[PDB]
């Protein structure tokens, strides 16, 4: 994770508890390959971890 | 159930499906929308989140919108695959918790 802005979503996403690893690892490649998306990844990342938590309360 | 979906289709394989669901003004009317599947006999998992939102690994066959207390999913080139209950979740702001519909079948011909 080059740069601060790497760096700061890999610390966001490996913190959100309602990924699965799959979802998780997805993220985290995406910051390596496309640095430049990495605020899109980490709010694509933010929303996916809330809904996540809708999926759990169905269940 | 708190979100009325639409009745349950069987279409054949290739067609286009639209699903819709309504709430009202202190769910949908204010909240986005995520869409669950539950492929038969397995749990569900996340299909669409926050509208429009793909979950990772979705096809892009799948899209969703919102619009006033109402939301859709549309499946584009049906596919054996895609035989599943499929249910809206959104936040409800008055029960300050997550509220579901009744779930959809999609049946493949």
């Amino acid at each position: 994770m080059f740069n601060k802005d790497q760096q700061s979503a890999f610390y966001e996403i490996l913190n959100m508890p309602n990924l699965n690893e799959a979802q998780r690892n997805g993220f985290i490649q995406s910051l390596k390959d496309d640095p430049s998306q990495s605020t899109n990844v980490l709010g694509e990342a933010k929303k996916l971890n809330k809904c996540q938590a809708s999926l759990k309360s169905f269940q | 159930p708190v979100l009325t979906q639409s009745p349950s289709v069987s279409a054949a394989p290739r067609q286009r499906v639209t699903i819709s669901v309504s709430g009202s003004n202190s769910n949908i009317g204010s909240n986005t929308v995520n869409w669950i599947q539950q492929l038969p006999g397995r749990a569900p998992e996340l299909l669409m989140c926050d509208d429009d939102l793909l979950a990772p690994g979705v096809s892009d066959r799948f899209s969703g919108s919102r619009s006033g207390t109402s939301a859709s999913l549309t499946i584009s080139g049906l596919q054996s695959e895609d035989e599943a209950d499929y249910y809206a979740a959104t936040w409800d702001d008055s029960l300050n918790g997550w509220v579901f519909g009744g779930g959809t079948k999609v049946t493949v011909l």
